[PDB]
């Protein structure tokens, strides 16, 4: 099962107040009208890749989704960020936790912190070891799917965990469908109203008209013909040619020589026609000094 | 593992040889032979490493050789103080060190 | 200069154990393997094994696997060799010897201790 | 166009002049400033 | 009011080796760096991006503290875009390094007779170390064909070796302790501020202001700009405050 | 411009890969969201398709009736 993300997955890219402006920003956003995988919590908690960042969304009526786990192996071998919203308690730990074969909630730590009708959107992203969480909770009146419309997500937390995150898993409360998308380094034109609220956005890479809108820095385009970009054909494959030879360089007899001449009578050896491997010396790490220009 | 003669004798000033026979998993190439001299009532000392190379303080009249799966230690200008047990040693199977049985050299 | 000083001469009964020490000096202790070689009275040299002072990695002779233990203390620069379940055939001079630090190699034992006579 | 140009670094550590001055000693701040002067001067000449 | 436990960091009784280099995240202090700066007990004190005196009277949001023991000869390697043993396989500062690096002679504390076999440094690897990449792995790398099987062997022994640190060595051949500072800026307010004392605020007059290190001249008036709770600064088209 | 293959002594020309400007032809968005795309100075190969001297025009229907010029494309189109 898949669905239409429409115009969802837009969050405030920084903490600066802006107003009455169209601001062009490049960050990891959920691409407009992209496909998000639709999972079910009726009558479904696999491990998903994290890639470069994850959009997560859920629809709630009974607060079934209660946590997230982030890491590589999620099995006590590595540090794994754990978020639990047990009842009214946002609990964050980053211990080398032993997770269950099938993690759920029933109805070497470096960090600890303690604090359908509801659409709860989240964005989880890692920049240089900083785990950034954005979220927005908004009232809805829709059971079937993600509601169509626009709403920006505020940041809540920035955790300096320094964890290498490649996979994640969700935690369900068992006696609430959810989606996974992925973020991409998309450029967006964000429209901030008079109150500094993001009210709209253009995905600059969605279609040629959007490209036009971004080029002109406007949400409205006058009639005419516009130059917006430059096309280039991309290369397919690499071609490597060097002369087919086999002879080696006598660096052995040079460096490992048993006799050296003095500086004024400095010796010279003209060398040519070899295959050279300098890495044998470079990584030899037997040299007090190695510089060149 | 390596096979040496149990005894070799010679007169002062002569040349003697001591054989060491192994296999293709030891003495056969890729391989390097060492020789130890053990004076009576003393620890062994290294005499030859790398088939034919001498540590500093080992005289040029001790010479080592290797051919195929055999090695030899030659002692020229034999002296009374050369009276010792001589052991060949070699690397084996790219896993383990092995010794010869030892040769007692006697000076007549 | 390289010095290896071993513990004095021992007598044991059959079935007992012996632990021989080898105190090292005159070089970087951890930078080199220690070999043990034994010699039964009037007999040839028998390689017992090697120990790496870094971490404590060992390899024994196959014939002694399961009753030889080599250990080291890096603080005192001492290597130990323990033999268990002794028999009369274990009557030997026990030598520690200092060698290279690349495991797979020929002519391992370069600098030998004075030897410890153990009689069973 | 003219206004916006001020926000460019032109290879300096910051487009903000005060931020250079508040963090670097003169012998280093001068280098950073020269980069901004070059950029800004060029910008005006274009406009004129 | 809280201060930074620099005492327990610098004056620590025990240091870990370079490959197992330690880290202490520090925040929410009042910092006086001049106590160290003018201590004049440090053989070396350099850093990049900020003068010492100017950093003392400045706020920062997040700072890290890292420390280890290296060799004198190689001290220079702790700098952006250096090469050598340590730069390659033990520690590598990012190019755009904005922290502060310090080192002093510790021959009187860390060196010992007979050679200290404690501290270690990584030797070989298949690749270069990424920024702040720690590698505690003592896994025997295999540059050959035959299986390794953990044992130390004819292929590539431990990428871990101990210094000598005999006290009888030359200058460069004696251990020098090192403490690498890190100064980074994010959108979070500056927690580790300097020893500066605030003044009262005067409205509707031309004043020279300083808010958390952010300076300028202008008239401060009340406003009806409704910042969101996470927002600290507003900006003009010119990118000015 | 051209190179001699170092292994086999033949001469190879090097021609940089096809590229070109892109124009989007649009009535104002106040009327319609539909657009036509012109790939400048290319053939309708690399890229409801009309080949013109201006490039490859995609999305516009080709009509026989002439009219007064509205949004100009080029070379009398
Ligand atoms: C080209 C080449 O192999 N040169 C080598 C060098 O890498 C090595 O460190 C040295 C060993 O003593 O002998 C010489
Ligand atoms: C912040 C602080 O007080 N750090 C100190 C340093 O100034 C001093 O030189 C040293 C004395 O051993 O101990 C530490
Ligand atoms: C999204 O999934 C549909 C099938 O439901 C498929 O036709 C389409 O190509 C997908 N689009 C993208 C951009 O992945
Ligand atoms: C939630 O978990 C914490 C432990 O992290 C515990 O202290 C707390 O009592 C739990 N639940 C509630 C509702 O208090
Ligand atoms: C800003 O917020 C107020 C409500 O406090 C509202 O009256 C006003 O219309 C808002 N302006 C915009 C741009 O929506
Ligand atoms: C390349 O390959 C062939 C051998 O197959 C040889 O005839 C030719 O001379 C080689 N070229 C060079 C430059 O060595
Ligand atoms: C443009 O659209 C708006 C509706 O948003 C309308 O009020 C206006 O009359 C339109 N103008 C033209 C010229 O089409
Ligand atoms: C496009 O390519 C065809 C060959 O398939 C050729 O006949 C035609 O002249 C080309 N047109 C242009 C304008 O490049
Ligand atoms: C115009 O009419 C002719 C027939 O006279 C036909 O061949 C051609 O395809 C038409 N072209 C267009 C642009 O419709």
């Amino acid at each position: 099962a898949y669905t239409n993300s429409f115009t969802r997955g837009v969050y405030y890219p920084d903490k600066v107040f802006r107003s009455s402006v169209l601001h062009s920003t490049q960050d990891l956003f959920l691409p407009f009208f992209s496909n998000v995988t639709w999972f079910h919590a009726i009558h479904d908690n696999p491990v998903l890749p994290f890639n470069d960042g994850v959009y997560f969304a859920s629809t709630e009526k009974s607060n079934i989704i209660r946590g997230w786990i982030f890491g590589t192996t999620l099995d006590s071998k590595t540090q794994s960020l754990l978020i639990v919203n047990n009842a009214t308690n946002v609990v964050i730990k980053v211990c080398e936790f032993q997770f269950c074969n099938d993690p759920f909630l029933g109805v070497n730590c470096t960090f600890e912190y303690v604090s359908f009708k509801n659409l709860r959107e989240f964005v989880f992203k890692n920049i240089d070891g900083y785990f950034k969480i954005y979220s927005k909770h908004t009232p809805i009146n829709l059971v079937r799917d993600l509601p169509q419309g626009f709403s920006a997500l505020e940041p809540l937390v920035d955790l300096p965990i320094g964890i290498n995150i490649t996979r994640f898993q969700t935690l369900l409360a068992l006696h609430a469908a959810y989606y996974v998308g992925y973020l991409q380094p998309r450029t967006f034109l964000l429209k901030y109203n008079e109150n500094g609220t993001i009210t709209d956005a253009v995905d600059c890479a969605l279609d040629p008209l959007s490209e036009t809108k971004c080029t002109l820095k406007s949400f409205t385009v006058e009639k005419g013909i516009y130059q917006t970009s430059n096309f280039r054909v991309q290369p397919t494959e690499s071609i490597v040619r060097f002369p087919n030879i086999t002879n080696l360089c006598p660096f052995g007899e040079v460096f490992n020589a048993t006799r050296f001449a003095s500086v004024y009578a400095w010796n010279r050896k003209r060398i040519s026609n070899c295959v050279a491997d300098y890495s044998v010396l470079y990584n030899s790490a037997s040299f007090s000094t190695f510089k060149c220009y | 593992v390596l096979t040496q003669p149990a005894s070799v004798s010679g007169s002062p000033g002569q040349s003697i040889t001591i054989s060491c026979t192994g296999t293709s998993s030891d003495v056969g190439v890729y391989n390097y032979v060492s020789w130890y001299q053990q004076h009576p009532g003393k620890a062994p000392k290294l005499m030859i490493y790398d088939v034919s190379n001498r540590p500093s303080g080992v005289s040029n009249r001790f010479s080592g050789s290797k051919s195929g799966n055999t090695a030899s230690l030659t002692i020229s200008g034999l002296q009374a103080e050369d009276e010792a047990d001589y052991y060949c040693s070699s690397y084996t199977s790219s896993s383990t060190l092995v010794f010869g049985g030892g040769t007692k050299l006697t000076v007549l | 200069e390289v010095q290896l000083v071993q513990s004095g001469a021992e007598v044991k009964k059959p079935g007992a154990s012996v632990k021989v020490s080898c105190k090292a000096s005159g070089y970087t202790f951890t930078g080199y393997y220690f070999h043990w070689v034994r010699q039964a009275p009037g007999q040839g040299l028998e390689w017992m094994g090697w120990i790496n002072p870094i971490s404590g990695g060992t390899k024994y002779a196959q014939k002694f696997q399961g009753w030889v233990t080599m250990t080291r203390a890096t603080s005192i620069s001492t290597v130990y060799m323990e033999v268990s379940r002794l028999r009369s055939d274990d009557t030997a001079v026990y030598y520690c010897a200092r060698g290279h630090t690349y495991n797979w190699n020929y002519a391992y034992c370069d600098y030998w201790g004075q030897g410890t006579l153990v009689t069973v | 166009t003219l206004v916006k140009q001020l926000s460019s670094n032109f290879g300096a550590i910051s487009s903000v002049l005060n931020d250079i001055l508040s963090r670097l000693d003169p012998p280093e701040a001068e280098v950073q400033i020269d980069r901004l002067i070059t950029g800004r001067l060029q910008s005006l000449q274009t406009y004129v | 009011t809280n201060l930074c436990p620099f005492g327990e960091v610098f004056n620590a009784t025990r240091f870990a080796s370079v490959y197992a280099w330690n880290r202490k995240r520090i925040s929410n202090c009042v910092a006086d760096y001049s106590v160290l700066y003018n201590s004049a007990s440090f053989s070396t004190f350099k850093c990049y991006g900020v003068s010492p005196t100017k950093l003392n009277d400045l706020c920062f949001t997040n700072v890290y503290a890292d420390s280890f023991v290296i060799r004198g000869d190689e001290v220079r390697q702790i700098a952006p875009g250096q090469t050598g043993k340590i730069a390659d396989y033990n520690y590598k500062l990012p190019d755009d390094f904005t922290g502060c690096v310090i080192a002093w002679n510790s021959n009187n504390l860390d060196s010992k007779v007979g050679g200290n076999y404690n501290y270690l440094y990584r030797l070989f690897r298949k690749s270069n170390l990424k920024p702040f990449e720690r590698d505690i792995s003592t896994e025997i790398y295999q540059a050959g064909s035959t299986p390794c099987n953990g044992v130390e062997g004819f292929n590539c022994y431990f990428p871990l070796q101990s210094y000598g640190f005999q006290p009888t060595n030359g200058v460069g051949y004696q251990p020098y302790r090192v403490v690498v500072l890190s100064f980074e800026l994010l959108h979070a307010p500056a927690t580790v501020c300097g020893p500066k004392k605030s003044t009262n605020l005067v409205k509707n007059k031309c004043v020279n202001f300083n808010f958390n290190g952010l300076t300028g001249t202008g008239v401060l008036t009340e406003s009806n700009k409704k910042f969101l709770p996470f927002q600290q600064f507003g900006r003009d088209i010119a990118d000015t405050t | 411009d051209a190179v001699r293959d170092p292994q086999t002594l033949e001469i190879l020309d090097i021609t940089p890969c096809s590229f070109g400007g892109v124009s989007v032809i649009t009535p104002g968005t106040n009327t319609s969201n539909q657009v036509a795309v012109l790939y400048q100075d290319v053939n309708c190969t690399e890229v409801n398709v009309f080949q013109t001297r201006a490039g490859c025009l995609i999305g516009a229907e080709h009509v026989n009736n002439s009219y007064e010029c509205d949004i100009p494309i080029g070379a009398g189109i």
